């Protein structure tokens, strides 16, 4: 039939600007990602700066230095280090939470290696029958986090002190 | 030396500390002399 | 329905998309005008048990690009877009990957050397000065 | 002045050291700046005997720069963000079909099975860090900085390069495991290929 | 065009070409030339720009009122070896004169520096100092 | 330079 | 480097040996012991071979071809096809079965070349293992006629029962980990 | 023998015995998934480690200029005369000077030891 | 430049690599950094060597080493690697031919020099790491010529074996007829001579 010798040729279109930027979402094959159960999802910038960058300077900042003491306090904190960095969301990883808290959580990180000598484009079918190419603004590799009980850091330190766990570890996990 | 069919009289070890702990200080005198003579005379050299 | 919700309609429709790695000269030729709505034509010829993919450069643009396919079974890829209206959406799932390679072998190295020289222009070197500055 | 080559992985066997096989890599930031920082990946000898120690046998440890105490290797991989055991072994062992290498990796996985959180692993690295750590938040950020810059600089120093560092660290482990299995010969310090 | 049993002449002709083009001490000279031509300039460029600002001077409203001074070094220049006399008059320094008078054979090193002043006056001025 | 039993 | 092959032994000589004797080092670099045989053992090479075997340290690791830890819920089930015959023979008149049978099994194959070189006996090895670990290990040994020498080891039947009403939930090492520890200890320190 | 990783958590499965059913179960400590084990062997150690190096040899080694080549030993699979031959090249190979022949010629990739 | 070329020549980057695919492919290290893997190693290695011999993208000092047994290609552009020039052998014939030595013989008024020889592809610089992957012939005519078969795959040839000696040992006449410690002693005595 015609399938054994079909020749398909389509026009290529590259619009100058698109309202929505195009990115790449890559899942590892072993993760067995399935979209049938993806009833809902939440993709947002991370807040890990809570732990290591911001609102960590909450209490000492609002303690209440004033007057000459205020001037000195601000100047002293600034000159002590090199002005702590705050939230600049566009340069931070992405957090994905599928089906709320019940479903799996993935973390995407921008591909550090830039494509100074490469570009990536995506071809999508359209009713007009011409391929459309859109540049890849960013590449993200998402890796899942198990929805299982997580050892507390303090408890983990206590357990690690007993590095010689002669007793079965599985029972220890059950106890936690 | 205790093992059967091993001569207790002639069996000797090269380690002088073992000779001291097992056989005594006089035995070490002789054993140290023997070992030093072996290192001196291996090349054929002679020391009085 | 919320700001952080991801429009998975593309996944539900199982829209298939193709990912291609293309060189900088082609992308820069496209970016030169980038607004004419046309950069070339993609021609795919299939035989009894073999398929070939090629791209022809537009005649105006120039003033053959064979495509080599890559297996996508080792990694699952999807495309998602962040709309300017803060409405994230999924366009489709990548079903095929391809690479675009230059046709010229040796004379293409000349253009590569020119690109290398252009990239080396910002590199600054110590300059020898004949007369001591007064 | 002759020096040992930088940015290369060399596996040596030290009899006196408790580690049976030690693999070292001295990394420099493209010779542009900073002193060369050496990161050692070592395998503890099976000579040490205990009810748990004999069962685990050889256990891999890593001497990251500016951390006083040896860090189990699985913990370092989790600190870089690769929490899942399968993914860590994917970086370390390139072919899962071979059983012997997986057997070698198993004890170190068991040693680090307490820590399954990236943040907890970072906190542990900071706590055993030589520089003092006042709080958990400070320790985590400090250890993250050490991993970003001090360890394996030639692979990357910024730009979210954790995957590249994970792959190169796994290469160091892979080479250490191959030396322990005997599949690759231990490197020679006197070879003038190594002596820049 | 093979060279059979004429190889003794041929090998020493190619060895002679090697030693004519590349001297015996070529390694030292080439390394030093790399240092001066590329490494010095790269070290200058790699250094982070100097950022300076006043410590809340004048205790006023201080809405970024202290000026910000930014310095960036660029375009390093080297002169030929030169000896300045007691009079202060520059003059070229020949190597033998350096041996006899116990002088040091050195060359002046000049850098272009750009200084930008940001006083939050809605105007930034980027003065350039040439061959410092 | 002679043999294994001699000298180097 | 320039000793001779006549010695047929590593020997420290020269300046290093002079330093060892002079400093009376506790550990010589090459400790050695020359044994002179008393009587007929000196005359006959075979008797001297017997004495050699008596004097040279031999562990299970030297004579063991390979070790495998299996889980066999029923000894009669004989998960390994090969051990079916001799396990059935032993359990025709089972011993210590009344206490219990531990499900985890340690199967050790002993190289015949090494076994005959050191003139060890399967019954002898079984007795030594039984004495070293008391009744905590139950061993089954093949006949020498069998082409493959197999020793089957299981945890103590009394220990498997625990012989205790309380039974203690400590469950130290369960049984598989304990069996691995036993294997390592046997290989390293059997001193057959 | 081989190590199995659980699907639910992608972590190593450790052996475990169900007392009620006397059935071996590979169960992760982190997650509750349990799997019946078909192999029924937990740990295998080969002290002799008599493992053939024919599997380890790569067919790519035939391209090496430095390797000696013999036309005396013909290839068994395809009859190509040339064959690079090299020794064990392996630490912990005990004492073996066996030559592990590798057939030359493109794509044969045959490794035999005589 | 080498990294750009490698990207052009079908080298998959580590970031884009599926972890399973690494096992069957050679790893490409550039200056000690694992850039990526290549599915077909020999073609890439030949292309890199052609480029270096033509001095197009890869400079002469850059050394490419392929460890066939370990499936790794290492390219070093680092400084401080010690290299010696060696003649190149293709098939069993030296690439250096009578036309080249005729041009070199009239080195004056022909402006043909060692750089022309390097650019022509007759000679190449090889460091020790690359020496491990190279079959060398001490003397061209003797070893290249067909005899009782020892090696039929010589890839490089020594220019002259007497170039292994240094400056002070090169003044010794008939060095091969002396005991070695005596050549070592003359190397030290010649530094203290008067002239
Ligand atoms: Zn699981
Ligand atoms: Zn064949």
């Amino acid at each position: 039939g015609p399938s054994s010798q079909n020749v398909t040729e389509y026009v290529v279109r590259v619009p100058k600007n698109t309202t929505k930027k195009y990115n790449i979402m890559a899942f590892n094959a072993a993760d067995k990602v399935n979209f049938a159960t993806w009833n809902q999802a939440r993709l947002e910038r991370d807040l890990s700066n809570k732990k290591i960058y911001q609102e960590e300077e909450m209490p000492e900042s609002g303690a209440g230095s004033e007057f000459n003491r205020k001037l000195r306090e601000e100047a002293r904190r600034k000159k002590y280090g090199i002005v702590l960095k705050e939230f600049r969301p566009e340069d931070q990883p992405w957090l994905l939470r599928v089906n709320g808290k019940s479903g799996r959580k993935f973390k995407g990180i921008k591909k550090g290696g830039v494509t100074e000598n490469t570009s990536y484009y995506i071809f999508t079918q359209c009713p007009d029958g011409a391929f459309e190419a859109f540049p890849v603004h960013n590449w993200y590799n998402f890796t899942p986090l198990a929805r299982h009980r997580t050892l507390t850091a303090e408890e983990a330190e206590e357990e690690w002190e007993r590095r010689n766990k002669v007793l079965n570890h599985f029972s220890i996990m059950q106890q936690r | 030396l205790s093992e059967k069919d091993v001569d207790p009289v002639r069996t000797t070890s090269n380690d002088i500390v073992e000779i001291f702990t097992v056989l005594g200080i006089e035995a070490v005198r002789k054993a140290l002399e023997r070992e030093l003579y072996h290192v001196i005379s291996f090349d054929g050299s002679y020391v009085n | 329905a919320e700001r952080g919700e991801l429009d998975l309609t593309g996944a539900k429709q199982n829209t298939g998309v193709w990912l291609v790695k293309v060189p900088k000269y082609l992308s820069q030729q496209w970016a030169k005008a980038s607004g004419r709505g046309e950069v070339g034509k993609l021609r795919i010829a299939k035989t009894q048990g073999r398929t070939e993919v090629s791209f022809t450069l537009n005649e105006d643009l120039a003033n053959e690009h064979p495509f080599v396919l890559q297996s996508v079974g080792g990694q699952t890829l999807t495309v998602f877009t962040e709309s300017s209206s803060d409405k994230l959406s999924l366009e489709g799932i990548v079903v095929q990957r391809a690479e675009c390679r230059p046709a010229a072998s040796e004379n293409y190295m000349r253009l590569k050397r020119l690109q290398i020289e252009e990239s080396s222009k910002p590199v600054r070197l110590s300059q020898q000065l004949d007369k001591v500055v007064t | 002045q002759e020096k040992m080559a930088t940015n290369t992985v060399y596996v040596f066997a030290k009899k006196d050291s408790k580690y049976a096989y030690t693999g070292e890599c001295r990394s420099c930031l493209e010779n542009s700046s900073r002193p060369t920082s050496t990161i050692w990946v070592s395998m503890l000898a099976r000579g040490g005997q205990g009810a748990k120690k004999s069962a685990i046998g050889q256990r891999i440890v890593a001497t990251l720069p500016y951390i006083k105490q040896e860090v189990p290797i699985i913990i370092v991989f989790r600190a870089l963000g690769f929490v899942s055991d399968r993914d860590i072994l994917e970086h370390i062992i390139y072919d899962f079909e071979d059983p012997e290498m997986m057997e070698m990796v198993k004890p170190s996985l068991d040693e680090a099975f307490v820590i399954q959180e990236q943040n907890v692993a970072l906190n542990f690295i900071g706590s055993r860090g030589a520089k003092p750590g006042v709080t958990k938040e400070k320790r985590i950020k400090y250890a993250k900085e050490v991993l970003q810059k001090e360890m394996l600089p030639h692979v990357g120093v910024s730009d979210f390069c954790e995957t590249k560092k994970a792959y190169f660290l796994g290469y160091m482990v892979h080479r250490l495991l191959l030396a322990a299995l005997g599949r690759r010969e231990l490197d020679d310090r006197d070879h003038y290929g190594n002596k820049r | 065009e093979i060279t059979p049993d004429l190889w003794q002449e041929a090998c020493w002709i190619v060895i002679s070409s090697y030693f004519d083009e590349k001297g015996l001490v070529r390694q030292q000279l080439d390394s030093f030339d790399e240092f001066i031509q590329m490494s010095v300039q790269r070290i200058v460029e790699d250094a982070p720009p100097i950022d300076l600002q006043a410590e809340a001077q004048h205790a006023s409203g201080e809405v970024e009122e202290p000026p910000r001074y930014l310095l960036k070094f660029e375009q390093i220049y080297l002169s030929k070896p030169t000896h300045w006399e007691r009079d202060g008059a520059p003059s070229p320094m020949m190597p033998n004169e350096a041996r006899l008078r116990n002088l040091t054979y050195s060359a002046p090193l000049y850098v272009d520096i750009t200084k930008t002043v940001i006083k939050e006056g809605e105007e930034q001025l980027q003065t350039q100092h040439q061959k410092t | 330079i002679w043999g294994i039993g001699c000298n180097p | 480097f320039h000793y001779a092959g006549v010695s047929a032994k590593n020997v420290t000589l020269g300046v290093p040996r002079l330093k060892e004797l002079i400093n009376i080092s506790k550990k010589p670099k090459t400790p050695s012991l020359t044994v002179f045989l008393l009587g007929q053992s000196a005359r006959d090479a075979e008797r001297a071979k017997d004495i050699l075997c008596r004097l040279e340290h031999t562990t299970l690791r030297k004579v063991t071809a390979n070790t495998a830890i299996y889980y066999d819920p029923n000894p009669q089930s004989t998960v390994v096809a090969e051990d079916q015959e001799w396990v059935n023979v032993y359990y025709e008149m089972p011993d210590f079965d009344v206490a219990r049978i531990s499900p985890w099994l340690l199967r050790v194959e002993l190289d015949r070349k090494h076994m005959t070189d050191r003139k060890l006996t399967m019954e002898q090895i079984a007795e030594k293992i039984n004495a070293g670990f008391g009744d905590d290990l139950n061993c089954i040994f093949n006949d020498d006629n069998a082409e493959k020498l197999v020793l089957r080891i299981r945890i103590m039947n009394s220990d498997e029962n625990k012989m205790q009403e309380e039974e203690e939930v400590v469950d130290k090492m369960d049984d598989d980990v304990f069996l691995r520890c036993i294997e390592s200890n046997m290989l390293t320190d059997m001193t057959l | 023998v081989g190590i199995r990783f659980c699907q639910e958590c992608n972590n190593m499965l450790y052996p475990k015995e169900d007392k009620e059913n006397r059935i071996l179960l590979y169960a992760c400590r982190n997650c509750d998934y349990q799997q019946e084990a078909d192999n029924s062997c937990i740990y295998v150690n080969k002290i002799t480690h008599e493992v053939d190096e024919l599997t380890q040899i790569i067919a790519d080694v035939s391209q090496d200029p430095t390797l000696p080549r013999t036309e005396d030993h013909p290839c068994q699979k395809c009859g190509h005369k040339e064959a690079v031959f090299f020794q064990s090249h392996s630490a912990r190979a005990e004492d073996a000077m066996r030559l592990y022949y590798v057939c030359t010629a493109p794509h044969c990739g045959h490794r035999w030891t005589e | 430049p080498i990294l750009e070329f490698l990207e052009e020549w079908s080298m998959e980057n580590l970031e884009e690599i599926s972890p399973a695919a690494i096992a069957d492919a050679t790893k490409i290290f550039v200056n000690g950094c694992w850039v990526g893997i290549h599915k077909d190693p020999e073609q890439l290695m030949n292309t890199l060597r052609k480029l270096r011999r033509q001095m197009d993208i890869i400079v002469s000092e850059v050394s490419m080493i392929r460890d066939i047994r370990e499936r790794e290609i290492r390219i070093y552009t680092d400084a401080g690697r010690i290299c010696r020039p060696l003649l190149i052998v293709e098939k069993q014939k030296l690439l250096l031919k009578k036309r080249h030595i005729d041009q070199l013989k009239e080195r004056e008024y022909n402006n043909y020099s060692w750089q022309d020889l390097v650019a022509s592809g007759v000679v190449e610089y090889i460091d020790t790491l690359e020496e491990e992957t190279v079959m060398l012939a001490m003397t061209p005519d003797d070893l290249q010529e067909k005899e009782v078969a020892y090696c039929s795959t010589y890839t490089h040839c020594e220019i002259h074996p007497s170039m292994i000696l240094g400056v002070c040992a090169s003044i010794i006449p008939f060095p091969d007829h002396n005991q070695s410690p005596r050549n070592t002693y003359q190397s030290a005595m010649g530094k203290q001579a008067m002239g």
